[PDB]
RNA sequence: CCGAGGGUAGGGCCCGUGACUGGGGCGGUCGUAACAAGGUAGCUGUACCGGAAGGUGCGGCUGGA
RNA sequence: GAGGAAGAAGCCCUUCGGGGUGUAAACUCCUGAACCCGGGACGAAACCCCCGACGAGGGGACUGACGGUACCGGGGUAAUAGCGCCGGCCAACUCCGUGCCAGCAGCCGCGGUAAUACGGAGGGCGCGAGCGUUACCCGGAUUCACUGGGCGUAAAGGGCGUGUAGGCGGCCUGGGGCGUCCCAUGUGAAAGACCACGGCUCAACCGUGGGGGAGCGUGGGAUACGCUCAGGCUAGACGG
RNA sequence: GCUAGUUGGUGGGGUAAUGGCCCACCAAGGCGACGACGGGUAGCCGGUCUGAGAGGAUGGCCGGCCACAGGGGCACUGAG
C-alpha cells in the first residue's frame, strides 16, 4: 500500500527536532504513515518492491481462556484485540474447537497479566478469566 | 399593481376590520379539472361601513395590524346572505367531525 | 462602488474572460449587472476583444469605475476617444 | 486500446471477408477462402438457428469490427447520429467514414486501416498541412489530407501510393496522386458505399 | 340529461353500429353547431330539424360504406370512431399549438372557440383555441 | 413468392388414461416485404408438419397493409380481447421499434420504420392475432375521402 | 375513480422497502464474527452451507454467507459484508467478501477470482 | 421589568429494554374437518361445548342437491 | 503495422482418419510510445516614467508561480493486458473431476455416476485500462393508470335508506367577460440543455452568436363552451 | 380541533420604515376537513438524472437566495 511521508523527526533527551532527511544507517521516526505496522518493510515509490528478511522466533509459552460474562459485549473484547494484535504481535488469541471458549496465550505470567489488566481496566470487559476447559472422551 | 380582489364580509364582529372570504378558480395541475379554493383576508373598514353579506373589493395595502394587509376599496354589491350562509353551514357542520 | 472589470470564464490555462459590470463585492465570477463584452487575453480568434462602446459609456457616466485593466481593453477599442 | 488479436478470426465468425488483412485478403492464403466456418473446436458443428438479438448483435459486431474500432466510440458516434437531423443509419456510416483513420485508407496510403491508423498516429499523415496523429479525427468537407512531406522519402507510402495511380477513390474523394495529397469532397451517401452491414438492424440493436 | 353533446355522439354511436338509416337526437343551437360540421366533413349525409310530440329534435342522417364481401357483409363505417374529449367531469381547454392531430391528418378535433365552432384544420388556419369537444374517424 | 418467419414453437400436452400425449402448434407469419402479409397458426403431432401448416393457412389468410414510405399511415390501437397492440408511425430513419411478434408482422409487410408497444396481455398468439387485425384497418387519405 | 375522486383523494404513490436495512444505507459493512457455523438450507435442497454471524458497525447483528470452497473464518474474524440474499438459508442475506479484513480468498481459483478474492495466480 | 439558564413539581408523546406470556411464520405425535353426496351437502354470522381438527342450536347463502 | 503453412511445437477434442487454438507463434521487413540532445513559449500590457494638459492620442520601461512545462526541431528501442460471462432470459460448448458432497443462485432452478447449471481445463462470447460486485435513483411497472387500470365469479359496490357540505347539471334570448382563446409588452440573470460557427492537433473541456417556451405582471381583442346576472320556455322534477 | 399578545381597536415606545415588534387600556375575537393544531422528515431554486412523453427521483461540484460560526443569550461600534 502507497503511503504518504509527511514529517521526519529526530527525538532527543528533552525536545523533538524536525529534519528533512534520514539517510541509510540511521534511525528516526517518521510522520503521515496510516497502515505500516511493526516489521513492515518501506521503499520509496519507485524502486525494487523487496521484503526485508522479516525477523520470526518464539511461540507463546503460557495460555489463558477468557469467559466474556454476559455476552452481547464480548464483542467488545473482538474489537479491543484486534486493536491490541497490531499493537502487541506476541500475544495470540485463538478460539478452541471443541468447547468454544477464547484463549488468549502468551510469553509469560507478566504479559498475560497486563494485557488482561488492560482489556478490563481501559475497554471495561464484561469478563473473567481462569483455567482453559478439557475437551473429553468416551 | 397593488392587488385588488373580491369576496364577501363574513365577520363585521371585530372592531373596524372586516373578514372578507376570497374565492379563486384555477384548473387541477394534474387533472385538468377546474377546482375553487378560498381564503379569509382580513380586512380595513376604517369608517365601519361594511357588513354581513357585502361582496366587496379589497385592495393589498401597506399593514395594518398582525394579519391585516389590505383594505377595503369599494362596496360592489349587497346583501349577499346566502353565500354568508354558503360558510357558516360549512363552519357549522364542524361540530360533527370530531371524536 | 459599482464597477467593470474582467470576469473570468473559460477553463484551466485556456483564460476567457467577459469584462463585465458588476458590484465591487461579489465573487468575480458571481451575479454580474450586464455583461458589456468579451475579451481573450490569449488571442485566439479575431475576435478578442468587443466592448460595446455605446453600454461601457452609460455605465462610466453613472458612476462605475475600472479595473487598471479593465480601463485598459476599454481605451484600446477607444471608449475615450474625444 | 484498438482489436489488436487474432483477425481472421473476427471473419471467420462473421460469415463474411471483411477485408481486414488488406494485401492479403485477396489471396487464396486468407482463411475465409479455406475455412469460412466460426473460429474454434465448434465451428463445423452445424450451426444453430440464430435468435433476433443475436442477429442484430452478429450484424453490430460486424460493422463495428469492420472500422477496427472501440466500442466505446462506436456507440458514442452512434448516439451523435441519432440526435442529428436526418436519417440515423446513413448519418451513421456518415461520421463512422468521416472519421480520419479510416479515409488514408479508402485513398490507399495504407493497405488496411490498422497499417492506416499507425500511419496516422505517427505523424505520417497531416490534414491541411498541419501534422494531426489523432485516429479519430473527424474530416469535414474541404480537407486536405497531406502525406507528411519528410514522411515522403518513405519505402511504405510509396508501394501503395505506386499501385494507386488510376484506380477509383469513391465518388467524395480525389487522389492528387504523384504529389502525396488528396481530398474529403464530400460526406458519403448510403449508396455511395456497400459494406456487408444492413444499416438498420443496428439500429435496431441499440433500441432495445 | 348531463352531457347534452356525448349523449348526441352517443346516439349517434349506438346508431350507426346498427346501421339505422337516421336517428333523431334533441335539439339546440350549439348541437346543431357540430352537426353542421360532421356534414361538411363527410361524416353524416346531414340533417333536418324535425319534430316529435311538439318536441325540437334534430334528424341525423346517417352515411356507411359498400357491402363487404365475404361471412360479414355488413359495412366499413363513415364515423369509425367518435367520443367526448372534454367533458362536464373534466374540462379540456387548448391554446392554438395545444390543439392536437387526430388520425395522422384522416380524422378531427371539434373544438369550441370565441369564433365559432370549428374543426382543428380550421382553428389553426384562423389562429384561435378553446374547448376539445370531440374527436371523430 | 413469399418469406416465411416461425414465430411461436409450442408443445401443448393432453391426459389420457396411462400417459400425457402431446400435440405441437406453429404460428408462422408469412410476406413479401413490399406490401402483403399473413399468419396462421397450426397443429400437427410432429412439429414440422405443423409449422408446414401454419403456412398453409398463412398464404389462406392475408392482408393488404398499405404502406408509406415504408410506415404506416395513421397511428393505430387495437385491442384482441385483453392483448393490445399500439402501431405509431416513425421518420424514414428510425427502424422496427416492436416486440417479437410484432417485429416479424411488420418486417415481412416490409415495415421499415416503425413506433410500438404491447400494453395488456403480452402472449405472443393473442398478440399476433392483434397486430394482424390492426393492419387490416389501416385507412389512407384516399380511402377516407373515398367514403366520404 | 371519477375525476373528482382523484382530485380529492390523489392516488397513492409506491415506498419500497430496503432489503438489507442492517447496511445503514452503506455500500458495505464491517463486523465482527460471533459464530461460524455451517447451515443446512430448505427443500428442494440438501446441503450443509457456511455461515457466519456477524455483528456490524450498524449496531444489527446479521447471519451472512461464505461465499466459496474453504475459508479460514472463526469466532473473532473481522469482517467485510456485503448486499446478498442467499435463497436456500433461513435469514441469510448479505455475504461475506472473501479477500477483505480476515476474509481468506479461495485456494486455488481459476475462474471468476474477482469474486471470491484470489489474486493473480504466476 | 425582561432575561440564557439553573431548580422544584405534575403532565403528554416517542424510542430501547424486561422474569414471564400470547399468538404468527419458517424447517415427529393424535385423529380425519375440507376436496367426489368426501362417506352428517358445504359454507356462513352468532352462540354453547369439546385433546384437536371441529360438533351442535338458530337463522342465512348456493358458491349444493 | 505488412508479409508469413493446407497449418511447427505444447495443450484441447477424436469415430484414431481427423478436428481446433491458428497467420496466431516463430520468421522477413516497415514504421518508432518511451526515453537521449537541441531549442522553447502564449498567458503581459497596464499601473508607473516621457511629449501633451496629471485629460484625448502618442511613445518608452519594468514584471511569469506553472516552467525549461506545453509545443517545435534532430536523433531513437517492438514496446502493459486484463476482467466479466458461455443452462433459459442472454452472445458463447466440449472433456475430465465430483456424486443432494463440494458448491452455484438475480428469477426459474442446477448437484442423488455419464452436470453445456459445481471445480479445473481447451474452446468460445463481450468489454478492454478496464472488467465486475454491492448500495441507491428513474426505467421496464399500463403494477396508483393525468397522459394510461380496474370492482358478477380474479383484490375491489358501502347491509339499506334519508340527507349536510361538495361535485355535477334541460331548451330559448339578452348584459357582463370570471374561467377559456388571441395579439401586443415587461419579466423569465449567468452557467446548463438545444442549433450554428469557432479555440486547444482531435475529443472531453472551452469560447462566440442564435432560438426560445412554460409561468407570472400590464394593455388591447374575441364570445362558442363553462361562469355569474337578467327575462322566457316545458321535454326533467314536484303537484292537482 | 387550535388560540390570552390570542384576533381587532384607541393611545404610546421602538426602528431607516409598516406592523401585537414591544407596552397600558377597551372589545371578544382569530384559525380549522380547501386539513388548523400536533407529530415526522427536509435548507430552497437555476438545475441534475431518468423517462417516448406525462411523470418519477434528486439538489454534491458551479451560480442565486437563505441559515449557521462548539451549545445558548446579549448588545456595543458602525452606512451596514
Ligand atoms: S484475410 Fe481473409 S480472413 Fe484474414 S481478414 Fe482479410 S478477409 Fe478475413
Ligand atoms: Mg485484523
Ligand atoms: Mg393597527
Ligand atoms: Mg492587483
Ligand atoms: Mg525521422
Ligand atoms: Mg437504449
Ligand atoms: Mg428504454
Ligand atoms: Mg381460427
Ligand atoms: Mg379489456
Ligand atoms: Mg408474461
Ligand atoms: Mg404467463
Ligand atoms: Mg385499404
Ligand atoms: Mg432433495
Ligand atoms: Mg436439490
Ligand atoms: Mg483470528
Ligand atoms: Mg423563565
Ligand atoms: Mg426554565
Ligand atoms: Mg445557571
Ligand atoms: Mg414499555
Ligand atoms: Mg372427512
Ligand atoms: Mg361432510
Ligand atoms: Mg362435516
Ligand atoms: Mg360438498
Ligand atoms: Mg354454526
Ligand atoms: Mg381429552
Ligand atoms: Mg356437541
Ligand atoms: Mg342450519
Ligand atoms: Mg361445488
Ligand atoms: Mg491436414
Ligand atoms: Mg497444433
Ligand atoms: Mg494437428
Ligand atoms: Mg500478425
Ligand atoms: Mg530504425
Ligand atoms: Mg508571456
Ligand atoms: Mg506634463
Ligand atoms: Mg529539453
Ligand atoms: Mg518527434
Ligand atoms: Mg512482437
Ligand atoms: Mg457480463
Ligand atoms: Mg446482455
Ligand atoms: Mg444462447
Ligand atoms: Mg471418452
Ligand atoms: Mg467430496
Ligand atoms: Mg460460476
Ligand atoms: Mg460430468
Ligand atoms: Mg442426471
Ligand atoms: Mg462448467
Ligand atoms: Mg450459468
Ligand atoms: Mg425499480
Ligand atoms: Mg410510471
Ligand atoms: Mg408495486
Ligand atoms: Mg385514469
Ligand atoms: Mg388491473
Ligand atoms: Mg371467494
Ligand atoms: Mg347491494
Ligand atoms: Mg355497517
Ligand atoms: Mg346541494
Ligand atoms: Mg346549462
Ligand atoms: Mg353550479
Ligand atoms: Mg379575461
Ligand atoms: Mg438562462
Ligand atoms: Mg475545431
Ligand atoms: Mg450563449
Ligand atoms: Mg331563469
Ligand atoms: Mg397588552
Ligand atoms: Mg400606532
Ligand atoms: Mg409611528
Ligand atoms: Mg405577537
Ligand atoms: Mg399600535
Ligand atoms: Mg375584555
Ligand atoms: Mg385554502
Ligand atoms: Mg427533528
Ligand atoms: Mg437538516
Ligand atoms: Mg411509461
Ligand atoms: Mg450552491
Ligand atoms: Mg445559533
Ligand atoms: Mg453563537
Ligand atoms: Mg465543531
Ligand atoms: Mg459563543
Amino acid at each position: 500500500r502507497k503511503e504518504r511521508v509527511a514529517r521526519l523527526l529526530r527525538m532527543h533527551a528533552n525536545h523533538r527536532e524536525e529534519v528533512e532527511e534520514l539517510k541509510a544507517g540511521d534511525l528516526g521516526a517518521v510522520v503521515g504513515l496510516k497502515e505500516t505496522i511493526t516489521g513492515d518493510t518501506l521503499v520509496g515509490e519507485d524502486a525494487p518492491r523487496v521484503i526485508l528478511e522479516s525477523i520470526e522466533v518464539p511461540e507463546p509459552v503460557i495460555d489463558v481462556a477468557i469467559e466474556p460474562k454476559t455476552k452481547a459485549d464480548q464483542e467488545k473484547l473482538s474489537q479491543a484485540l484486534a486493536r491490541l494484535a497490531e499493537e502487541d504481535p506476541t500475544f495470540r488469541v485463538s478460539t478452541h474447537p471443541e468447547t468454544g471458549q477464547t484463549i488468549i496465550s502468551g510469553m509469560g505470567e507478566l504479559h498475560l497479566e497486563i494485557i488482561v489488566d488492560r482489556l478490563k481496566r481501559e475497554f471495561k470487559v464484561d469478563a473473567n478469566v481462569g483455567k482453559p476447559q478439557v475437551a473429553y472422551r468416551e | 399593481p397593488k392587488k385588488v380582489l373580491t369576496g364577501v364580509v363574513v365577520s363585521d364582529k371585530m372592531q373596524k376590520t372586516v373578514t372578507v372570504l376570497v374565492e379563486r378558480q384555477f384548473p387541477h395541475p394534474l387533472y385538468g379539472k377546474v377546482i375553487k379554493r378560498s381564503k379569509k383576508y382580513l380586512a380595513h373598514d376604517p369608517e365601519e361601513k361594511y357588513k354581513l353579506g357585502d361582496v366587496v373589493e379589497i385592495i393589498e395595502s401597506r399593514p395594518i395590524s398582525k394579519r391585516k394587509r389590505f383594505r377595503v376599496l369599494r362596496l360592489v354589491e349587497s346583501g349577499r346572505m346566502d353565500l354568508v350562509e354558503k360558510y357558516l353551514i360549512r363552519r357549522q357542520n364542524y361540530e360533527s367531525l370530531s371524536k | 462602488m459599482v464597477k467593470i472589470r474582467l470576469a473570468r470564464f473559460g477553463s484551466k490555462h485556456n483564460p476567457h474572460y467577459r469584462i463585465v459590470v458588476t458590484d465591487a463585492r461579489r465573487k468575480r465570477d458571481g451575479k454580474y449587472i450586464e455583461k458589456i463584452g468579451y475579451y481573450d487575453p490569449r488571442k485566439t480568434t479575431p475576435d478578442w476583444l468587443k466592448v460595446d462602446v455605446e453600454r461601457a459609456r452609460y455605465w462610466l457616466s453613472v458612476g462605475a469605475q475600472p479595473t487598471d485593466t479593465a480601463r485598459r481593453l476599454l481605451r484600446q477599442a477607444g471608449v475615450f476617444r474625444q | 486500446g484498438r482489436y489488436i488479436g487474432p483477425v481472421c478470426r473476427l471473419c471467420r465468425r462473421e460469415g463474411v471477408k471483411l477485408y481486414l488483412k488488406g494485401e492479403r485478403c485477396y489471396s487464396p492464403k486468407c482463411a475465409m477462402e479455406r475455412r469460412p466456418y466460426p473460429p474454434g473446436q465448434h465451428g463445423q458443428k452445424r450451426a444453430r438457428r440464430p435468435s433476433d438479438y443475436a442477429v442484430r448483435l452478429r450484424e453490430k459486431q460486424k460493422l463495428r469490427r469492420i472500422y477496427g474500432i472501440s466500442e466505446r466510440q462506436f456507440r458514442n458516434l452512434f448516439e451523435e447520429a441519432s440526435k442529428k437531423k436526418g436519417v440515423t443509419g446513413s448519418v451513421f456510416l456518415g461520421l463512422l467514414e468521416s472519421r480520419l483513420d479510416n479515409v488514408v485508407y479508402r485513398l490507399g496510403f495504407a493497405v488496411s486501416r490498422r497499417q492506416a491508423r499507425q500511419l496516422v498516429r505517427h505523424g505520417h499523415i497531416t490534414v491541411n498541412g498541419r501534422r494531426v496523429d489523432l485516429p479519430s479525427y473527424r474530416v469535414r468537407p474541404g480537407d486536405e489530407i497531406a502525406v507528411a512531406e519528410k514522411s515522403r522519402n518513405l519505402e511504405l507510402i510509396r508501394q501503395n501510393l505506386e499501385a494507386m495511380k488510376g484506380r477509383k477513390v469513391g465518388p467524395w474523394l480525389s487522389l492528387d496522386v504523384e504529389g502525396m495529397k488528396g481530398k474529403f469532397l464530400r460526406l458519403p451517401d448510403r449508396e455511395d458505399l456497400a459494406l456487408p452491414v444492413n444499416e438498420q438492424l443496428v439500429i435496431e440493436f441499440y433500441s432495445r | 340529461l348531463t352531457d347534452p353533446i356525448a349523449d348526441m355522439l352517443t346516439r349517434i354511436r349506438n346508431a350507426t353500429r346498427v346501421y339505422k338509416e337516421s336517428t333523431d337526437v334533441p335539439a339546440s343551437r350549439f348541437k346543431e353547431e357540430i352537426l353542421r360540421i360532421l356534414a361538411r366533413e363527410g361524416f353524416i349525409k346531414g340533417y333536418e330539424r324535425v319534430d316529435v310530440d311538439g318536441k325540437p329534435y334534430l334528424r341525423v342522417y346517417l352515411k356507411y360504406g359498400p357491402r363487404r364481401q365475404g361471412p360479414d357483409p355488413r359495412p366499413e363505417q363513415v364515423i369509425h370512431h367518435i367520443r367526448r374529449i372534454s367533458k362536464p367531469g373534466r374540462r379540456v381547454y387548448v391554446g392554438v399549438k395545444e390543439i392536437p392531430r387526430v388520425r395522422r391528418g384522416l380524422g378531427i378535433a371539434i373544438l369550441s372557440t370565441s369564433k365559432g365552432v370549428l374543426t382543428d384544420r380550421e382553428a389553426r388556419k384562423l389562429g384561435v383555441g378553446g374547448e376539445l369537444i370531440c374527436e371523430v374517424w | 413468392d413469399f418469406e416465411e418467419k416461425m414465430i411461436l414453437i409450442r408443445r401443448t400436452a393432453r391426459m389420457q388414461a396411462g400417459g400425457r400425449r402431446f400435440r405441437f402448434g406453429a404460428l408462422v407469419v408469412v410476406g413479401d416485404r413490399q406490401g402483403r402479409v399473413g399468419l396462421g397458426f397450426g397443429k400437427a403431432p410432429e412439429v414440422p408438419l405443423a409449422v408446414q401448416k401454419a403456412g398453409y393457412y398463412a398464404r389462406r389468410n392475408m392482408v393488404e397493409v398499405p404502406l408509406q414510405n415504408g410506415t404506416i399511415p395513421h397511428e393505430i390501437e387495437v385491442e384482441f380481447g385483453a392483448s393490445k397492440i399500439v402501431l405509431k408511425p416513425a421518420a424514414p430513419g428510425t427502424g422496427v421499434i416492436a416486440g417479437a411478434v410484432p417485429r416479424a408482422i411488420l418486417e415481412l409487410a416490409g415495415v421499415t420504420d416503425i413506433l410500438t408497444k404491447e400494453l395488456g396481455s403480452r402472449n405472443p398468439i393473442n398478440i399476433a392475432y392483434a397486430t394482424m387485425e390492426a393492419l387490416r384497418q389501416l385507412r389512407t387519405k384516399a380511402d377516407v375521402e373515398r367514403l366520404r | 375513480p371519477t375525476i373528482n375522486q382523484l382530485v380529492r383523494k390523489g392516488r397513492e404513490k409506491v415506498r419500497k422497502k430496503s432489503k438489507v436495512p442492517a447496511l445503514k444505507g452503506a455500500p458495505f459493512r464491517r463486523g465482527v464474527c460471533t459464530v461460524v457455523r455451517t447451515v443446512t438450507p430448505k427443500k428442494p435442497n440438501s446441503a450443509l452451507r457456511k455461515v457466519a454471524k456477524v455483528r456490524l458497525t450498524s449496531g444489527y447483528e446479521v447471519t451472512a454467507y461464505i461465499p466459496g470452497e474453504g475459508h479460514n473464518l472463526q469466532e473473532h474474524s473481522v469482517v467485510l459484508i456485503r448486499g446478498g440474499r442467499v435463497k436456500d438459508l433461513p435469514g441469510v442475506r448479505y455475504h461475506i467478501v472473501r479477500g477483505v479484513y480476515d476474509a481468506a480468498g479461495v485456494k486455488d481459483r481459476k475462474k471468476s477470482r474477482s469474486k471470491y478474492g484470489t489474486k493473480k495466480p504466476k
